[PDB]
Order: C-alpha cells, then structure tokens, then sequence
C-alpha cells in the first residue's frame, strides 16, 4: 500500500499546488496551467488529432 | 499500474513537459513565458493565410 | 519446501522495494529537489510568521480578558454607539452630491 | 527437485535486485534528497500553514 501510495505522488506530484499566491508574470501557477490546457486543447483540435 | 504510467510518459512529450512547468515557474520566468508562448503562437498564426 | 517459499517471499519483496526506488528517482531530480527546497523554505517562513502574529495577538488579549465581565459589557455598549455614529455620517455625505 | 531448480534462480534475481536498490538510493541521495522535501512533507507544510491562518484570522 505504501509503494501504490508512492507511485500516485508521482502521478499526481500535489506539491505544486501548496503555493497559491506566488505570482510569476502577473500570473499564478495554476493560471500558468490553464493557459497551458487550453493551448493544448485548441492545438489538439486544430491538429484534427483523433486521441 | 507502473508500466501503463511509464508508456503514458514515454508516448505524450505534452504531458511530460506540463509536470516541468512548476520547475520553470519557480526557476525561470522567461522560459515559462516563452514554452507557454510558443504553444500560443503556433495555435494563432492562422489568419494571414 | 520450507526453503523454496523462504527464497520465493524474500524475491518478490525484493521486486517491490526496487521498483519503489526506481520510481523515486523518477520523481525526485535535481532540479525539483532545488524547487521542492525554496517552496519549503517559502511554506516554513510564513509558518514561523504566522506563529509569531498569534502569539502577540493572544498576549493583548488575556490583558484585556483580566478586567473581568463589566468590562467586557461596557465594550460591547461602546461598540454598538460608535456603529450608529458611522450609519448616521454616510447619510449626509450623499445628498450633498445633488446639487450642480 | 523443480523447486530446487527455480529456488537457485530466485536467489540469483534476489541479488540482482539488491544491487539496483543500491544504486537507486545511491542516485537519490546524489540529488540532495532529504524526508522533508517529499511531495508528501510539503504538502503536510502546507495543509498547517492553512490550519494556522484560519486560528490567526
């Protein structure tokens, strides 16, 4: 149960979220991110990938 | 569960670079502005043609 | 056939504890560990500030606590008096905007 | 007898196995890692600095 545990913080890694109030460029981490999914997304849609 | 998450990784350069994101948050502004920008860059492009 | 479950136990935990390490070392670079030790540094600075902010404020407190419950009644009858002050000084300032 | 032989080859992955750990623990601790820069550690951290601005406030 320890190693699945170790093997979920390693697909999770939570310690970026234990910051929310940093900013860098005017924005957060998590605005950072979100700008990121949603670039990720339109070039996904735009590529016509079928994932 | 470790081998289906080792494939994951290997197969989906996007998502091995979104783990990296908070390292260049903290480590380095201007890289962070800069992958993030080059992502919105090739998505926007698209309307001189 | 005591020995052969004896070996069979000992290789599969064997297995475990290295694929355990493995991934740690996955998680765990250089880079991250020097991320990983300002956001430590950053977390155990507010922590100590905050400590610090709690302390004096429950100090002020216990002064004030000491002066028993009459006190505490005439606090609360100075709050309620300065309240209706503020109410009343809003009202006067709006209508004055009216004129050209 | 066929445990015998499947015996000596557990013995054999088993000390395979012990040299890898070795060299993981070896590369970790090359990295500077230490117990409190866990994900799991920071976290923690984190969830008691939170506990406190809610007792500060």
């Amino acid at each position: 149960k320890e190693v699945q545990a170790t093997v979920m913080d390693w697909w999770e890694q939570p310690v970026q979220l234990c910051l929310p109030s940093e900013e860098r460029g005017g924005l957060t981490l998590r605005q950072w991110r979100e700008r990121w999914t949603v670039a990720v997304t339109a070039l996904q849609r735009a590529t016509g990938s079928r994932s | 569960d470790l081998q289906l998450k080792r494939k994951m990784l290997e197969s989906n350069k996007l998502q091995q670079i979104e783990k990296q994101l908070y390292v260049y948050f903290f480590q380095n502004e201007e890289q962070l502005k800069s992958i993030v920008g080059k992502l919105e860059a090739q998505t926007g492009g698209g309307s001189s043609a | 056939n005591a020995e052969y479950l004896e070996a069979k136990s000992n290789a599969l935990f064997l297995k475990l504890r290295m694929e355990e390490l493995q991934v740690l070392t996955d998680c765990y670079t250089p880079e991250k560990v020097l991320v990983h030790r300002q956001i430590r540094d950053t977390l155990e600075a507010g922590v100590k500030k905050e400590k610090q902010e709690l302390s004096t404020s429950r100090q002020i407190l216990s002064s004030y606590e000491f002066l028993g419950p009459e006190f505490e009644g005439l606090v609360q009858e100075y709050t309620r008096l300065k309240d209706k002050i503020k109410d009343n000084r809003w009202m006067l300032q709006e209508l004055s905007k009216s004129l050209p | 007898e066929i445990r015998s032989q499947n015996m000596k080859k557990l013995k054999d992955k088993s000390e395979e196995y012990k040299y890898k750990i070795h060299a993981a623990k070896d590369q970790l601790s090359s990295a500077g890692m230490e117990e409190p820069l866990t994900h799991r550690s920071l976290v923690s951290l984190s969830e008691t600095l939170t506990e406190l601005k809610a007792q500060s406030m």
